[PDB]
């Protein structure tokens, strides 16, 4: 009426839970790279020579 | 001492009349030997020149 060792299991399952990928995009930046400085439109020269 | 690393002592206060005046009145205030550059390369002393005499003349601030 006790319990004994019964026949060695066949196989063994393991279960974890995953998620999956998604599509590559790669958006590197909201405003991206790095903006080059730049000329101020017109200007005009700011001073003048004598005479 | 500049931005750029090129410290020097104050040797002489030159005479604002036997300062060299430029073309259009001007006089420097600090004169700066150009032998400082080839040895030790600063070449952002040449740049910040530049851009910030473009910055006083057009009011601007660069970066």
């Amino acid at each position: 009426g006790g319990l004994t060792c019964a026949s060695a299991p066949q196989g063994t399952l393991r279960i974890l839970e995953g998620p999956q990928q998604s599509l590559s995009g790669s958006p590197l930046q909201p405003i991206p790279a790095s903006p080059p400085p730049q000329i101020p439109p017109g200007l005009r020269p700011r001073f003048c020579a004598f005479g | 001492a500049s931005r750029h690393g090129q410290k020097g002592i104050l040797s002489r206060l030159w005479p604002a009349e036997d300062m060299p005046f430029t073309e259009s009145g001007m006089v420097p205030d600090i004169l700066f030997n150009p032998h400082g550059f080839p040895s030790r390369m600063t070449i952002g002393m040449l740049i910040e020149s530049m851009a910030g005499k473009s910055a006083a003349l057009h009011g601007l601030c660069h970066d």
